[PDB]
């Protein structure tokens, strides 16, 4: 109904021109992911694969992608069967069908997060200020039972129950998890879902500007030498008298 | 053909062989780099970026 | 009184146009592999720690 | 012994056009976005044509191609954000190609200013079925907007509309038959800009004195190349700036979602060079009067030829001219930014005097005041 | 004259920088996409196949 | 007031091109299929065009949307077999067109003899990547063997098809991929025709005689837009017995069979308009050298001209010269039927003599007939 709460601009690590993103506050995102994002939600456009280079080494990934179970195409002379899963699968569905999926949602369908964070207004920003801030509703309103109260939410009335509290998981790392470090880790791990190229990008960025800066002083000097002849020129007018 | 044959085109392409080396030099080295083309770029004294 | 560096640089060099041509081509070869990396340390210096490549250390070899 | 360019058919083409054209040597900066243009068309050619390779113009697929061109194609996320962030270069390039004929007085070369009139056209059909292609929330609902536009016309209606559909509602033979028209109308944007160069060089280009130039005329090859090679690398170092550092700043999210035919968002803005004309639309509470302003819009280019009355070409010479010429860009500015915000009071009745204050402005003060001048230096 | 030709000289270099560059990336792009690479060549086996047997 | 058609720009070209250029009285019905090459290049276009329409260039939907379209689509079927039966009329004319030039010393105009090479291997491109699009089973297989003959390349060869497949075999983005090249590709040759016109029209046609016609050049219009009318009518009437009645004919079943990756026909043959060829490298014992026999015939073409050592421009007045021709044409028929006939002992010496036959009739034996007759009439 009123005009929606504007999330604040939170400093993040890769806020900056040239800033890249934390690889290890990745890793603990991808953590949070495997295990309390997946139940309902998906990301239908990754694979066990894009994390070799970023935070996981190659056997670590393979270890990681037997953990699952696939089924596999008909076997000759045969039916379907259950493969274990290989560095070319994608990331399990939740449910066979969005129909599915809203019936036990109470009606709601989980959004992909592949593109979550470029599909909504503030990005991250958005989500880490959605994911905290599950306060009551004020004085004079009123909810159905299975929905929850969230300032940031457009309709302030969200079917996401709060999803992270604290000691809910432990990382390996060591590091203490603490609702505000969760949130902070999964948003990252979800604006490089979105965007797994940023740091490349910033590179390329970086080289061209230094490239520019030593070439538009060059090229404009040849146009002014080119031109002086003309930029100097002086005329005179000398008729018969 | 047979009306190239005589002293002044030997003179003429005398002159020229200079010319001729240096712009195939030119096309030899720029087909490698824009190749990158490995075996003759691993003898290079001081470029050997590749592992 | 020594001939300026940019004289000399013109008789052998740029005197002829296929000289001149050879030596850009050369300055090329080179100045590709000075500019990446320049760039790539600078880039890898703004982000100690957050590239991935720095943080194999703590893991690697099992 | 006499040049071998002045013979060979192929090169006497190239040495008109290009060397040998005499060119007024005073032309400023205004005169390189023609350059440009045609440099951006042929940018969007190639890397489009890059695209073609890996997109799948199918409903059910088209969404997931794009995914998977910029998470496995190699180097596929800057060809696509090139591509996208490219349309908008041409665009804002060709708003001040345009402007600087209206400022100049450069619409009386008829001919010319009637071919880019049709270049014109050209280009809005060709980028706005461009915009659709990605099959998302925005595409699809843009798309079925502007096609029910069509409902408005008197006795045939539906048919149009069902016949570009190809069928009761938007789906993917629509999505086809826009791949194939993508395809193929910047090609046919060429040859159109042929015949636009090739009216325009019996008469030459003209000065922003708006005097004859025929004393001082000079050749292109050695000048205005190096000056529109420069130009060029400005165009390039924008366009770099925007995709390698701010890749989602001229777009609109709800692209990076699934086409929804149930679902509708709230505001569905159009693109923002096409806001404008959108704004126009909405003034109008009828359909036909607002189809009838976005026409009547774009037919005014072509009758301000017949609405000059000045004795003189460029309103350098002209403030008034020039402070109305002022007045009515920043009108445009405000429909733009009205175009982009949803439909209230305030930005309701702001939009209308806008629209009207635009009309008004070309069709009855520019004449006004421009007799007024020739009153003013007793012509 | 040397001066002036250097100018030139340094700023072909950089034109040429680029255009290597740009030509790599766009013909890189129908060398093979990462998922054609994941799925072929991917046949690692083991070695425990009985004698006779033909998994 | 003199006609309009000298002053406007436009219409300046179109009188030089069509209206008026001055043309010989006596050329015969060997010189109107130029002309008709063009309309059927034209035709090709919109037929194509309204194909792709429909078209799914995946590997999987590619040979379903062949279906939809011939049956449940509107007058599908019959676009789709003027499109096919276009294609071979297309290569007839050009055959045709390429033969008037061998007889007559038309191959004497370079510059245009040169251009028309390149016209020819963009053609047989197009026609090439076009029939994978189908993606039946003789397709799969034509484009399989016909691409994996490059990795005869000295050392670049394996690196060089694994590029153009996109992959370790082909699938999906090589169809893709040439389905973009098919449409692109045409309009480049439309270009380049007009090239071909432009460097004709600066000498001016030839005539059967072979003598100059200048003193009996007539008007184009009138007399020679209805002979090519009279023309088209009756390319039309053979393209549409082709399609109404027997429209398989020259097609080659098994092509309506879905492709089998792991199924080899037991008979993979080119198409018909390829067959000349296809003979050629198959009875070189080399792979490279079967290669090189294929590149090196079709530039003899180029080395036409250069083999040329008559005194006369056409064979018309050479009787020997006639005969050898029409052995030569025989000696390509002989080509085709081995073709599409299986390996095996006669065949295979059968077209190892035709081929020797082939290239030894074009350099010694047309030189020395050449010769041997200015000797007779004593020049
Ligand atoms: C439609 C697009 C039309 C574009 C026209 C470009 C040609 C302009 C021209 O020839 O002279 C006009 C004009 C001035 O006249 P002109 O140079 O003295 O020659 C006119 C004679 O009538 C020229 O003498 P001509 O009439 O004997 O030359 C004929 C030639 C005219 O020239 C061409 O069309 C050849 C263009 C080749 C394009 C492909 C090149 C790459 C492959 O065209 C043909 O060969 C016949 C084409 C048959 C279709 C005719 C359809 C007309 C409607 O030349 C220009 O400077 C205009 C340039 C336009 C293209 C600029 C490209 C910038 C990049
Ligand atoms: C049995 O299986 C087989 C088949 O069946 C199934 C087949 O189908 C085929 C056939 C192959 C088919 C598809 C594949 C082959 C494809 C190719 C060779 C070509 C590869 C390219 C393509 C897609 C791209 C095509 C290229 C295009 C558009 C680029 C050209 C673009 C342009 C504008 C053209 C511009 C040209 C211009 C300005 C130049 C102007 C001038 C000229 C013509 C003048 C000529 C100049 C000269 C020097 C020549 C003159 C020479 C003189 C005097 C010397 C004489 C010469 C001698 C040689 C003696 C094979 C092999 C086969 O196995
Ligand atoms: C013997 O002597 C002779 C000579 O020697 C003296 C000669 O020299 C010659 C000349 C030589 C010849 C012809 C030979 C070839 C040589 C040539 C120069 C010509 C070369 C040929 C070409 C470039 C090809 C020309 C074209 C072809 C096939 C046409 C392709 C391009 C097109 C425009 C065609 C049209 C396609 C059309 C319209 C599509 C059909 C669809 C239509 C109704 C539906 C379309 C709908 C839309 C766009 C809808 C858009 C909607 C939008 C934005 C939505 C808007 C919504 C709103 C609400 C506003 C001859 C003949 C001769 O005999
Ligand atoms: C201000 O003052 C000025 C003026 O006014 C005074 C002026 O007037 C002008 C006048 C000039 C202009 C504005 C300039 C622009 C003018 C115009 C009209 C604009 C025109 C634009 C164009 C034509 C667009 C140009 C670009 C186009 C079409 C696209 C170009 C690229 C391509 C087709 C693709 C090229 C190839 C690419 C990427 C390589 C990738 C592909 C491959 C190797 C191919 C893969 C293989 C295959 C097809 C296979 C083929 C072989 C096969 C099957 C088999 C072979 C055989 C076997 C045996 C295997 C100027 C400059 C000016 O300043
Ligand atoms: C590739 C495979 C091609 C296979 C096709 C083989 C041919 C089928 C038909 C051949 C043409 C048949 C019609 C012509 C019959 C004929 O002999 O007519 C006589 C008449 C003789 O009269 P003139 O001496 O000109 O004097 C006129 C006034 N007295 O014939 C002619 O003029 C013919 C002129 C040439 C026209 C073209 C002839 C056919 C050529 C076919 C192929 C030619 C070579 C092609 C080479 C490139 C192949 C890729
Ligand atoms: C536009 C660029 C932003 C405004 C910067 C100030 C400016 O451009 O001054 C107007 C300029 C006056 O200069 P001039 O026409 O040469 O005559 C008087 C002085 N010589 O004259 C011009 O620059 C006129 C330019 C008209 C075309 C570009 C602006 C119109 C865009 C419409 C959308
Ligand atoms: C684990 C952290 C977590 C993140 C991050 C997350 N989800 Fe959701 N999520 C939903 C549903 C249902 C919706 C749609 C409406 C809503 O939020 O109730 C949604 C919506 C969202 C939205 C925003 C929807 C919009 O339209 O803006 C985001 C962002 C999101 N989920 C991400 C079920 C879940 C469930 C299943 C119990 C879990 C667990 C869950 N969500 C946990 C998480
Ligand atoms: C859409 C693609 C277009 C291309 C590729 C193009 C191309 C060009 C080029 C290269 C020039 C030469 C520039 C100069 O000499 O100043 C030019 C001039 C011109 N253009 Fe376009 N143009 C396009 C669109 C338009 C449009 C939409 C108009 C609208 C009126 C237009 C009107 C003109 C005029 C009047 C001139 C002559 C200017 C003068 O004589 O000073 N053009 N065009
Ligand atoms: C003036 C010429 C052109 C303009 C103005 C233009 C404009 C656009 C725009 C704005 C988009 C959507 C960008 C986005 O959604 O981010 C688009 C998409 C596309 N265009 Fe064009 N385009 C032009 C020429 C071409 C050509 C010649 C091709 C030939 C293949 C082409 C192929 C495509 C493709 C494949 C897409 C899909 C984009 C995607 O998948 O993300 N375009 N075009
Ligand atoms: C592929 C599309 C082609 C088109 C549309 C085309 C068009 C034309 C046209 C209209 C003419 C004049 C009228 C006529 O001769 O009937 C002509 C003449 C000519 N064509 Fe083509 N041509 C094509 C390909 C070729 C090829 C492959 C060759 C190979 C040699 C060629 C060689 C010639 C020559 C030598 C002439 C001069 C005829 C003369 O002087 O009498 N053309 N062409
Ligand atoms: C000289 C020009 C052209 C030639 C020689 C040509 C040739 C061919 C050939 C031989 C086929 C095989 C069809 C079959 O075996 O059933 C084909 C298929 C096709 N071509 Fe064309 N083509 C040309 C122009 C075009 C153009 C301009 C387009 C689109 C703009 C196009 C689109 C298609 C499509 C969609 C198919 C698939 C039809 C099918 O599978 O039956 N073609 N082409």
């Amino acid at each position: 109904s009123d005009l929606e709460l504007h999330p604040p601009s939170y400093p993040w690590s890769h806020r900056g021109l040239l800033s890249s993103l934390d690889h290890t506050s990745i890793r603990r995102g991808f953590q949070v992911y495997k295990q309390v994002c997946a139940s309902c939600h998906s990301m239908d456009f990754v694979a066990y694969r894009h994390l070799v280079g970023v935070c996981y080494t190659e056997d670590e990934a393979k270890e990681l992608a037997a953990e699952v179970e696939v089924q596999d195409g008909p076997n000759e002379d045969g039916e379907m069967f259950m493969r274990p899963g290989k560095l070319f699968d994608y990331f399990p569905k939740p449910y066979p069908n969005s129909e599915a999926a809203r019936a036990a949602n109470n009606g709601a369908l989980p959004p992909d997060l592949s593109y979550i964070v470029r599909a909504r207004h503030g990005g991250e920003d958005y989500v880490f200020s959605l994911l905290t801030g599950y306060c009551e509703p004020p004085t004079g309103v009123s909810l159905r039972e299975g929905l929850y109260f969230n300032p940031y939410f457009p309709g302030q009335a969200i079917a996401m129950a709060p999803p992270i509290y604290t000691d809910v998981l432990e990382f390996d790392d060591g590091t203490p998890a603490t609702m505000s470090q969760i949130a902070k880790d999964v948003c990252t791990f979800l604006r490089w879902a979105s965007e797994p190229e940023h740091d490349h990008r910033k590179r390329m960025g970086l080289k061209m500007l230094m490239m520019m800066a030593l070439l538009v002083p060059l090229v404009y000097t040849i146009k002014r030498h080119k031109w002086s002849v003309l930029k100097s020129r002086k005329l005179a007018y000398r008729p018969p008298k | 053909v047979t009306r190239f044959l005589g002293p002044r085109y030997r003179e003429l392409v005398k002159n020229w062989v200079p010319t001729a080396y240096t712009w195939g030099a030119v096309g030899a080295v720029g087909l490698v780099w824009a190749t990158d083309w490995r075996l003759i770029l691993d003898w290079v004294p001081y470029i050997n970026g590749k592992f | 009184a020594a001939a300026t560096l940019t004289s000399k640089l013109y008789s052998l060099l740029f005197r002829r146009t296929s000289t001149f041509a050879l030596t850009i081509i050369v300055g090329v070869m080179f100045f590709e592999r000075a500019f990446d990396q320049g760039a790539d340390a600078i880039y890898d210096h703004i982000n100690e720690g957050k590239l991935w490549k720095h943080i194999k250390h703590k893991y690697e070899n099992k | 012994m006499t040049p071998m360019r002045k013979t060979n058919p192929l090169m006497k083409l190239i040495n008109h056009s290009f060397i040998d054209l005499p060119t007024p040597s005073n032309i400023s900066a205004w005169w390189n976005f023609g350059s440009l243009l045609g440099a951006c068309l042929i940018l969007q050619i190639t890397t489009g044509l890059f695209l073609a390779m890996h997109y799948s113009p199918d409903a059910s697929t088209a969404f997931s191609s794009i995914a998977h061109i910029t998470r496995d194609v190699n180097y596929g996320w800057i060809i696509r954000y090139l591509h996208a962030n490219g349309a908008s270069m041409f665009f804002i390039c060709l708003f001040l190609h345009i402007g600087r004929g209206l400022y100049y007085g450069s619409f009386l070369y008829s001919e010319t200013w009637n071919i880019g009139i049709i270049l014109l056209l050209a280009t809005m059909a060709t980028a706005f079925m461009g915009y659709v292609l990605p099959w998302g929330q925005m595409s699809f609902w843009g798309a079925t907007v502007i096609t029910n536009l069509l409902s408005a016309i008197p006795y045939i209606g539906t048919d149009l509309v069902q016949w570009i559909w190809g069928g009761y509602s938007v789906d993917s033979p629509t999505l086809t038959r826009f791949f194939t028209f993508h395809f193929i109308l910047p090609f046919i944007i060429a040859a159109l800009a042929t015949l636009h160069l090739l009216f325009l060089h019996e008469t030459g280009s003209n000065n922003p004195l708006g005097i004859t130039s025929h004393s001082d005329k000079i050749t292109f090859h050695p000048y205005y190349t190096i000056k529109d090679a420069l130009g060029l690398l400005l165009f390039l170092l924008s366009l770099m700036t925007l995709t390698l550092f701010s890749p989602d700043l001229l777009g609109d999210p709800d692209n990076y979602t699934l086409a929804n035919p149930l679902n509708t968002p709230p505001h569905i803005k159009p693109e923002w060079y096409f806001l404008f004309a959108y704004t126009i639309l909405r003034s109008v509470p009828n359909k036909l009067g607002g189809v009838l302003a976005l026409l009547l819009s774009i037919l005014i280019l072509a009758m301000i030829p017949i609405l000059h009355m000045s004795k003189q070409q460029s309103m350098m010479f002209r403030p008034l001219s020039q402070s109305l010429y002022w007045l009515l860009a920043a009108d445009l500015l405000i429909l733009t930014w009205i175009g982009g915000q949803p439909v209230s009071y305030p930005f309701t009745i702001i939009g209308q005097v806008a629209s009207v204050l635009y009309f008004t402005t070309i069709l009855i003060l520019m004449p006004t005041i421009s007799l007024i001048e020739n009153k003013m230096l007793k012509w | 004259k040397g001066f002036s030709y250097l100018v030139t000289g340094v700023t072909t270099v950089g034109v040429a920088y680029a255009a290597k560059n740009a030509v790599t990336q766009f013909v890189s792009s129908m060398s093979a996409s990462a998922d054609v690479l994941a799925l072929a060549k991917i046949e690692i086996k083991l070695s425990d196949i009985p004698e006779g047997k033909n998994m």
